[PDB]
Protein backbone atom coordinates (compact mmCIF):
# COMPACT_ATOMS: atom_id res chain seq x y z
CA UNK A 1 0.00 0.00 0.00
CA UNK A 2 1.74 3.18 -0.98
CA UNK A 3 -1.11 5.63 0.27
CA UNK A 4 -4.53 5.74 1.95
CA UNK A 5 -6.06 6.44 -1.37
CA UNK B 1 16.42 14.22 27.87
CA UNK B 2 14.73 11.85 29.38
CA UNK B 3 12.01 11.77 27.04
CA UNK B 4 13.68 11.30 23.91
CA UNK B 5 10.68 12.14 22.10
CA UNK B 6 11.30 14.23 18.93
CA UNK B 7 9.66 15.72 15.75
CA UNK B 8 10.22 14.96 12.23
CA UNK B 9 12.03 17.41 10.18
CA UNK B 10 9.85 19.42 8.12
CA UNK B 11 10.76 21.24 4.61
CA UNK B 12 10.53 24.55 3.86
CA UNK B 13 10.41 26.03 7.64
CA UNK B 14 13.08 27.72 8.91
CA UNK B 15 16.50 25.80 9.83
CA UNK B 16 16.12 26.40 13.68
CA UNK B 17 12.36 25.01 13.64
CA UNK B 18 14.12 21.72 12.72
CA UNK B 19 17.09 21.90 14.75
CA UNK B 20 15.87 19.49 17.31
CA UNK B 21 14.27 17.02 14.17
CA UNK B 22 14.25 13.53 13.13
CA UNK B 23 14.79 12.49 9.25
CA UNK B 24 14.56 8.70 8.74
CA UNK B 25 18.19 8.90 6.94
CA UNK B 26 19.11 10.69 10.88
CA UNK B 27 17.73 8.12 12.63
CA UNK B 28 19.02 5.01 10.87
CA UNK B 29 22.77 6.61 10.27
CA UNK B 30 25.61 4.79 11.50
CA UNK B 31 25.91 7.13 14.22
CA UNK B 32 22.72 5.64 15.72
CA UNK B 33 24.87 2.62 15.48
CA UNK B 34 26.31 -0.42 13.26
CA UNK B 35 23.70 -1.83 11.49
CA UNK B 36 23.36 -6.10 11.18
CA UNK B 37 19.42 -6.58 10.62
CA UNK B 38 16.29 -4.51 10.79
CA UNK B 39 11.87 -5.03 11.40
CA UNK B 40 9.89 -2.20 9.93
CA UNK B 41 6.48 -2.47 11.22
CA UNK B 42 3.81 -0.56 9.50
CA UNK B 43 1.14 0.24 7.44
CA UNK B 44 2.08 1.63 3.96
CA UNK B 45 5.41 1.06 2.42
CA UNK B 46 7.23 2.63 -0.50
CA UNK B 47 10.19 -0.02 -0.78
CA UNK B 48 12.27 1.56 -3.12
CA UNK B 49 11.99 5.04 -1.37
CA UNK B 50 12.39 2.93 2.31
CA UNK B 51 15.69 1.24 1.00
CA UNK B 52 17.30 4.50 -0.08
CA UNK B 53 16.69 6.10 3.61
CA UNK B 54 19.23 3.55 4.68
CA UNK B 55 23.19 4.46 4.48
CA UNK B 56 24.42 2.54 1.53
CA UNK B 57 27.00 0.86 3.82
CA UNK B 58 23.67 -0.98 5.65
CA UNK B 59 21.23 -1.35 2.06
CA UNK B 60 22.19 -5.10 1.66
CA UNK B 61 21.36 -5.91 5.41
CA UNK B 62 18.15 -7.84 6.07
CA UNK B 63 14.75 -6.21 6.54
CA UNK B 64 11.90 -7.50 7.44
CA UNK B 65 8.62 -5.53 6.24
CA UNK B 66 5.79 -6.04 8.72
CA UNK B 67 2.34 -5.12 6.94
CA UNK B 68 -1.44 -6.02 6.89
CA UNK B 69 -1.74 -6.29 2.82
CA UNK B 70 -3.84 -8.99 1.37
CA UNK B 71 -5.01 -9.97 -2.13
CA UNK B 72 -3.68 -7.60 -4.87
CA UNK B 73 -2.08 -4.62 -2.89
CA UNK B 74 -0.01 -7.82 -0.67
CA UNK B 75 1.14 -9.03 -4.39
CA UNK B 76 1.79 -5.35 -5.27
CA UNK B 77 3.80 -5.02 -2.08
CA UNK B 78 5.51 -8.43 -2.96
CA UNK B 79 6.09 -6.96 -6.19
CA UNK B 80 8.02 -3.90 -4.69
CA UNK B 81 10.28 -6.12 -2.67
CA UNK B 82 11.35 -8.87 -5.06
CA UNK B 83 13.99 -6.64 -6.93
CA UNK B 84 15.93 -6.36 -2.95
CA UNK B 85 16.72 -10.01 -1.73
CA UNK B 86 17.62 -8.73 2.14
CA UNK B 87 13.65 -8.03 2.10
CA UNK B 88 11.41 -10.60 3.53
CA UNK B 89 7.66 -9.27 4.45
CA UNK B 90 5.48 -10.83 7.51
CA UNK B 91 1.98 -10.67 6.50
CA UNK B 92 0.25 -10.03 10.10
CA UNK B 93 -3.23 -11.55 10.30
CA UNK B 94 -6.13 -9.43 10.18
CA UNK B 95 -9.07 -12.05 10.86
CA UNK B 96 -11.43 -9.28 11.68
CA UNK B 97 -12.91 -6.67 8.86
CA UNK B 98 -12.00 -3.63 8.58
CA UNK B 99 -9.08 -4.09 10.66
CA UNK B 100 -5.53 -2.60 9.01
CA UNK B 101 -1.77 -3.23 10.66
CA UNK B 102 -1.03 0.29 11.81
CA UNK B 103 1.53 -0.16 14.30
CA UNK B 104 4.62 2.35 13.02
CA UNK B 105 7.51 0.61 14.74
CA UNK B 106 11.35 0.19 13.90
CA UNK B 107 13.33 -2.39 15.49
CA UNK B 108 17.08 -1.99 14.93
CA UNK B 109 19.41 -4.61 15.78
CA UNK B 110 23.29 -3.50 16.24
CA UNK B 111 27.05 -4.59 16.35
CA UNK B 112 26.61 -3.04 19.81
CA UNK B 113 22.93 -3.53 20.91
CA UNK B 114 19.39 -3.18 20.13
CA UNK B 115 17.15 -0.08 19.60
CA UNK B 116 13.53 0.07 18.93
CA UNK B 117 12.03 3.24 17.54
CA UNK B 118 8.34 3.60 17.98
CA UNK B 119 6.29 6.44 16.11
CA UNK B 120 3.70 7.74 13.51
CA UNK B 121 4.87 8.25 10.22
CA UNK B 122 4.24 5.97 7.11
CA UNK B 123 7.31 4.64 5.12
CA UNK B 124 6.78 6.92 1.89
CA UNK B 125 8.79 9.98 1.26
CA UNK B 126 5.31 12.56 1.93
CA UNK B 127 5.09 11.43 4.95
CA UNK B 128 7.97 12.94 6.50
CA UNK B 129 7.80 15.62 4.12
CA UNK B 130 5.70 18.49 5.09
CA UNK B 131 3.76 16.75 8.14
CA UNK B 132 3.99 17.06 11.76
CA UNK B 133 5.11 13.35 12.89
CA UNK B 134 6.23 11.97 16.12
CA UNK B 135 9.26 10.03 17.06
CA UNK B 136 10.35 7.97 20.44
CA UNK B 137 13.70 6.70 20.60
CA UNK B 138 14.30 3.85 22.93
CA UNK B 139 18.01 4.03 24.26
CA UNK B 140 20.93 1.87 23.06
CA UNK B 141 20.02 -1.52 24.71
CA UNK B 142 23.16 -3.30 25.22
CA UNK B 143 23.38 -7.42 25.15
CA UNK B 144 23.15 -9.42 28.36
CA UNK B 145 26.25 -10.60 29.48
CA UNK B 146 26.72 -14.35 27.97
CA UNK B 147 27.55 -15.19 31.45
CA UNK B 148 25.27 -13.15 33.42
CA UNK B 149 22.03 -14.07 34.93
CA UNK B 150 19.19 -10.96 34.68
CA UNK B 151 16.14 -10.61 33.18
CA UNK B 152 17.13 -6.66 31.49
CA UNK B 153 13.38 -5.56 32.69
CA UNK B 154 12.15 -2.22 33.39
CA UNK B 155 10.33 -0.59 36.21
CA UNK B 156 7.24 -0.01 33.35
CA UNK B 157 7.83 -3.49 32.25
CA UNK B 158 8.65 -2.14 28.67
CA UNK B 159 10.72 -5.65 27.66
CA UNK B 160 7.67 -8.18 28.57
CA UNK B 161 5.15 -5.88 27.49
CA UNK B 162 6.93 -5.62 24.03
CA UNK B 163 7.20 -9.22 23.60
CA UNK B 164 3.42 -9.61 24.48
CA UNK B 165 3.31 -7.21 21.92
CA UNK B 166 4.84 -9.01 19.28
CA UNK B 167 3.74 -12.42 20.24
CA UNK B 168 0.07 -11.88 19.39
CA UNK B 169 0.64 -11.68 15.93
CA UNK B 170 1.43 -15.03 16.24
CA UNK B 171 4.68 -15.05 13.22
CA UNK B 172 7.36 -17.44 12.32
CA UNK B 173 9.50 -14.37 11.17
CA UNK B 174 8.84 -12.17 14.71
CA UNK B 175 9.80 -15.02 16.94
CA UNK B 176 12.86 -14.30 15.56
CA UNK B 177 12.59 -10.79 17.05
CA UNK B 178 11.54 -11.97 20.47
CA UNK B 179 14.51 -13.74 20.94
CA UNK B 180 16.57 -10.91 19.78
CA UNK B 181 14.82 -8.61 22.61
CA UNK B 182 15.08 -11.72 25.03
CA UNK B 183 18.65 -10.96 24.84
CA UNK B 184 19.06 -7.51 25.25
CA UNK B 185 18.56 -5.43 29.02
CA UNK B 186 15.89 -3.03 28.23
CA UNK B 187 15.87 -2.16 31.92
CA UNK B 188 16.76 1.40 31.26
CA UNK B 189 12.99 2.13 29.43
CA UNK B 190 10.96 4.99 30.93
CA UNK B 191 7.81 4.65 29.04
CA UNK B 192 4.65 2.26 29.29
CA UNK B 193 4.20 0.39 26.27
CA UNK B 194 0.05 0.71 24.99
CA UNK B 195 -1.00 -1.43 22.55
CA UNK B 196 -3.75 -2.86 20.30
CA UNK B 197 -4.28 -6.06 18.87
CA UNK B 198 -7.20 -7.45 16.87
CA UNK B 199 -9.42 -10.01 18.79
CA UNK B 200 -12.54 -9.92 21.21
CA UNK B 201 -10.97 -10.05 24.72
CA UNK B 202 -12.69 -11.10 27.63
CA UNK B 203 -12.42 -11.37 31.66
CA UNK B 204 -8.73 -10.06 32.74
CA UNK B 205 -7.90 -9.81 29.18
CA UNK B 206 -9.38 -6.53 28.60
CA UNK B 207 -6.53 -4.65 30.27
CA UNK B 208 -4.22 -5.98 28.25
CA UNK B 209 -4.76 -3.98 24.96
CA UNK B 210 -6.84 -0.70 23.80
CA UNK B 211 -8.37 1.95 25.73
CA UNK B 212 -8.82 -0.71 28.66
CA UNK B 213 -4.72 -0.94 28.40
CA UNK B 214 -4.47 2.83 29.04
CA UNK B 215 -7.16 2.56 31.91
CA UNK B 216 -5.11 -0.11 33.79
CA UNK B 217 -1.99 2.37 33.54
CA UNK B 218 -3.80 5.04 34.92
CA UNK B 219 -5.21 3.83 37.69
CA UNK B 220 -2.07 1.69 38.75
CA UNK B 221 0.51 4.61 38.37
CA UNK B 222 -0.86 7.91 37.79
CA UNK B 223 -2.31 9.27 41.50
CA UNK B 224 -5.63 11.89 41.50
CA UNK B 225 -5.63 15.52 42.85
CA UNK B 226 -11.64 19.47 36.26
CA UNK B 227 -8.46 18.59 34.38
CA UNK B 228 -9.02 18.08 30.57
CA UNK B 229 -8.56 15.23 27.97
CA UNK B 230 -6.76 16.06 25.00
CA UNK B 231 -6.94 14.04 22.11
CA UNK B 232 -5.33 14.69 18.64
CA UNK B 233 -5.58 12.52 15.41
CA UNK B 234 -5.05 12.17 11.71
CA UNK B 235 -8.25 9.94 11.21
CA UNK B 236 -11.88 9.71 12.88
CA UNK B 237 -14.11 6.61 12.50
CA UNK B 238 -17.57 6.36 13.29
CA UNK B 239 -18.47 6.82 16.58
CA UNK B 240 -21.98 6.45 16.82
CA UNK B 241 -25.24 7.90 16.80
CA UNK B 242 -24.41 10.55 19.73
CA UNK B 243 -21.53 11.43 22.16
CA UNK B 244 -23.02 8.82 24.87
CA UNK B 245 -22.55 5.36 22.51
CA UNK B 246 -18.71 5.45 22.69
CA UNK B 247 -17.14 8.59 23.57
CA UNK B 248 -17.81 10.09 26.68
CA UNK B 249 -18.84 6.45 27.87
CA UNK B 250 -15.93 3.79 27.60
CA UNK B 251 -13.67 6.15 25.82
CA UNK B 252 -13.48 9.54 28.10
CA UNK B 253 -13.68 7.06 31.12
CA UNK B 254 -10.99 5.39 30.76
CA UNK B 255 -9.13 9.16 29.64
CA UNK B 256 -9.92 10.81 32.48
CA UNK B 257 -8.59 7.48 35.14
CA UNK B 258 -6.44 8.70 37.42
CA UNK B 259 -4.86 6.38 40.74
CA UNK B 260 -14.65 17.14 32.34
CA UNK B 261 -14.10 19.08 29.48
CA UNK B 262 -12.67 17.21 26.01
CA UNK B 263 -10.57 18.78 23.38
CA UNK B 264 -10.81 17.20 19.96
CA UNK B 265 -7.97 17.95 17.77
CA UNK B 266 -8.43 17.91 13.89
CA UNK B 267 -7.47 20.01 11.18
CA UNK B 268 -10.24 22.21 9.65
CA UNK B 269 -10.26 23.09 6.13
CA UNK B 270 -8.76 25.93 6.28
CA UNK B 271 -5.82 24.57 8.57
CA UNK B 272 -5.26 22.29 4.90
CA UNK B 273 -6.01 24.58 2.13
CA UNK B 274 -3.46 26.96 3.49
CA UNK B 275 -0.67 24.18 4.31
CA UNK B 276 2.89 24.06 3.40
CA UNK B 277 1.42 21.08 1.22
CA UNK B 278 -2.35 22.54 0.28
CA UNK B 279 -5.05 20.34 -0.23
CA UNK B 280 -3.38 17.17 -1.06
CA UNK B 281 -2.34 16.85 2.76
CA UNK B 282 -6.05 15.92 2.74
CA UNK B 283 -4.73 12.82 1.35
CA UNK B 284 -3.67 11.75 4.66
CA UNK B 285 -6.73 12.84 6.65
CA UNK B 286 -9.17 10.21 5.60
CA UNK B 287 -12.50 11.71 7.48
CA UNK B 288 -15.02 10.66 4.87
CA UNK B 289 -18.40 11.93 4.30
CA UNK B 290 -20.23 9.27 4.70
CA UNK B 291 -18.57 8.99 8.40
CA UNK B 292 -19.08 12.60 8.94
CA UNK B 293 -22.57 12.81 8.08
CA UNK B 294 -23.61 10.23 10.51
CA UNK B 295 -22.27 12.50 13.99
CA UNK B 296 -22.33 16.21 13.40
CA UNK B 297 -22.19 16.07 16.86
CA UNK B 298 -19.03 15.33 17.68
CA UNK B 299 -17.97 18.39 15.44
CA UNK B 300 -18.25 21.01 18.45
CA UNK B 301 -15.70 18.95 19.94
CA UNK B 302 -13.41 20.17 17.07
CA UNK B 303 -10.43 22.68 17.63
CA UNK B 304 -8.12 23.62 15.04
CA UNK B 305 -4.41 22.45 14.24
CA UNK B 306 -2.46 25.79 15.48
CA UNK B 307 1.79 24.52 16.37
CA UNK B 308 3.42 28.00 16.66
CA UNK B 309 5.69 26.23 19.44
CA UNK B 310 7.16 24.30 17.18
CA UNK B 311 6.75 26.40 14.09
CA UNK B 312 4.34 23.69 12.07
CA UNK B 313 1.05 25.46 11.95
CA UNK B 314 1.59 24.84 8.15
CA UNK B 315 2.58 21.09 8.58
CA UNK B 316 -0.41 19.01 9.25
CA UNK B 317 -0.62 16.59 11.84
CA UNK B 318 -0.25 12.54 11.20
CA UNK B 319 1.23 12.27 14.24
CA UNK B 320 -1.68 11.17 17.28
CA UNK B 321 -1.24 12.16 21.01
CA UNK B 322 -3.42 11.89 23.88
CA UNK B 323 -2.72 14.14 27.21
CA UNK B 324 -4.15 15.44 30.64
CA UNK B 325 -3.65 19.05 31.03
CA UNK B 326 -4.13 21.02 34.29
CA UNK B 327 -7.03 23.49 33.97
CA UNK B 328 -4.41 26.47 32.87
CA UNK B 329 -2.35 23.75 30.56
CA UNK B 330 0.50 24.94 32.38
CA UNK B 331 1.12 21.07 33.15
CA UNK B 332 0.16 17.72 32.48
CA UNK B 333 -0.82 14.47 34.23
CA UNK B 334 0.57 12.22 31.66
CA UNK B 335 0.97 12.04 27.77
CA UNK B 336 0.91 9.63 24.87
CA UNK B 337 2.13 9.46 21.66
CA UNK B 338 0.80 6.46 19.14
CA UNK B 339 -0.53 5.09 15.81
CA UNK B 340 -4.18 5.18 17.21
CA UNK B 341 -6.42 7.92 15.64
CA UNK B 342 -9.78 8.33 17.47
CA UNK B 343 -11.42 4.99 16.22
CA UNK B 344 -13.00 2.25 18.03
CA UNK B 345 -11.45 0.02 15.14
CA UNK B 346 -7.59 1.09 17.07
CA UNK B 347 -8.89 2.12 20.71
CA UNK B 348 -11.58 -0.67 21.27
CA UNK B 349 -15.16 -1.11 21.40
CA UNK B 350 -17.48 -3.13 24.40
CA UNK B 351 -19.09 -5.78 23.00
CA UNK B 352 -21.89 -8.53 24.37
CA UNK B 353 -23.32 -6.21 27.18
CA UNK B 354 -19.91 -5.12 28.17
CA UNK B 355 -18.18 -8.21 28.61
CA UNK B 356 -16.21 -8.17 25.60
CA UNK B 357 -13.31 -5.56 24.17
CA UNK B 358 -13.34 -5.82 20.33
CA UNK B 359 -10.41 -4.60 18.81
CA UNK B 360 -10.07 -4.21 14.59
CA UNK B 361 -6.50 -3.23 14.42
CA UNK B 362 -2.48 -3.70 15.65
CA UNK B 363 -1.62 0.11 16.89
CA UNK B 364 1.11 0.92 19.18
CA UNK B 365 1.94 3.75 21.39
CA UNK B 366 4.55 4.85 24.22
CA UNK B 367 2.57 7.01 27.61
CA UNK B 368 5.32 9.14 29.69
CA UNK B 369 3.73 8.79 33.19
CA UNK B 370 5.40 11.14 35.77
CA UNK B 371 5.87 8.83 38.16
CA UNK B 372 8.00 6.64 35.90
CA UNK B 373 10.44 9.64 36.39
CA UNK B 374 9.50 9.73 40.11
CA UNK B 375 7.49 13.16 39.59
CA UNK B 376 3.91 13.57 39.61
CA UNK B 377 3.29 15.81 36.60
CA UNK B 378 5.24 17.55 33.78
CA UNK B 379 5.67 21.38 33.51
CA UNK B 380 4.70 22.01 29.70
CA UNK B 381 7.25 23.43 27.63
CA UNK B 382 5.47 26.57 26.15
CA UNK B 383 8.26 27.24 23.57
CA UNK B 384 9.35 23.49 21.68
CA UNK B 385 11.51 18.21 33.64
CA UNK B 386 9.52 19.64 31.26
CA UNK B 387 7.66 17.64 28.55
CA UNK B 388 7.86 19.90 24.61
CA UNK B 389 4.20 19.53 23.80
CA UNK B 390 4.45 19.86 19.76
CA UNK B 391 1.12 21.92 19.64
CA UNK B 392 -0.06 24.84 20.85
CA UNK B 393 -2.08 25.32 24.11
CA UNK B 394 -5.07 25.60 24.98
CA UNK B 395 -6.16 24.33 21.75
CA UNK B 396 -8.41 26.94 19.86
CA UNK B 397 -12.18 26.23 19.06
CA UNK B 398 -13.37 25.89 15.50
CA UNK B 399 -14.83 29.17 14.28
CA UNK B 400 -18.29 29.76 12.96
CA UNK B 401 -17.41 29.36 9.56
CA UNK B 402 -14.90 26.50 9.75
CA UNK B 403 -15.49 22.95 8.70
CA UNK B 404 -13.56 19.62 9.78
CA UNK B 405 -11.27 18.03 6.54
CA UNK B 406 -13.32 15.48 4.84
CA UNK B 407 -11.39 13.76 2.11
CA UNK B 408 -13.78 12.74 -0.32
CA UNK B 409 -15.94 15.43 -1.11
CA UNK B 410 -14.81 18.46 -3.25
CA UNK B 411 -13.49 22.63 -2.35
CA UNK B 412 -13.12 24.43 -5.26
CA UNK B 413 -14.29 27.75 -4.22
CA UNK B 414 -10.98 28.96 -2.79
CA UNK B 415 -7.61 27.80 -4.22
CA UNK B 416 -4.77 26.18 -2.33
CA UNK B 417 -1.19 27.11 -1.24
CA UNK B 418 -0.20 25.88 -4.68
CA UNK B 419 -3.25 27.60 -6.60
CA UNK B 420 -4.91 24.21 -6.99
CA UNK B 421 -8.44 23.15 -5.93
CA UNK B 422 -9.22 19.37 -4.60
CA UNK B 423 -11.97 17.31 -6.88
CA UNK B 424 -11.35 13.62 -5.23
CA UNK B 425 -12.72 11.62 -7.90
O1 LIG C 1 -1.18 5.58 9.05
V1 LIG C 1 -2.56 6.12 9.33
O2 LIG C 1 -2.74 7.15 10.41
Amino acid sequence: KLNYK
Amino acid sequence: NPFQFYLTRVSGVKPKYNSGALHIKDILSPLFGTLVSSAQFNYCFDVDWLVKQYPPEFRKKPILLVHGDKREAKAHLHAQAKPYENISLCQAKLDIAFGTHHTKMMLLLYEEGLRVVIHTSNLIHADWHQKTQGIWLSPLYPRIADGTHKSGESPTHFKANLISYLTAYNAPSLKEWIDVIHKHDLSETNVYLIGSTPGRFQGSQKDNWGHFRLKKLLKDHASSMSWPVVGQFSSVGSLGADESKWLCSEFKESMLTLGVPLYLIYPSVENVRTSLEGYPAGGSLPYSIQTAEKQNWLHSYFHKWSAETSGRSNAMPHIKTYMRPSPDFSKIAWFLVTSANLSKAAWGALEKNGTQLMIRSYELGVLFLPSALGLDSFKVKQKFATFPVPYDLPPELYGSKDRPWIWNIPYVKAPDTHGNMWVPS
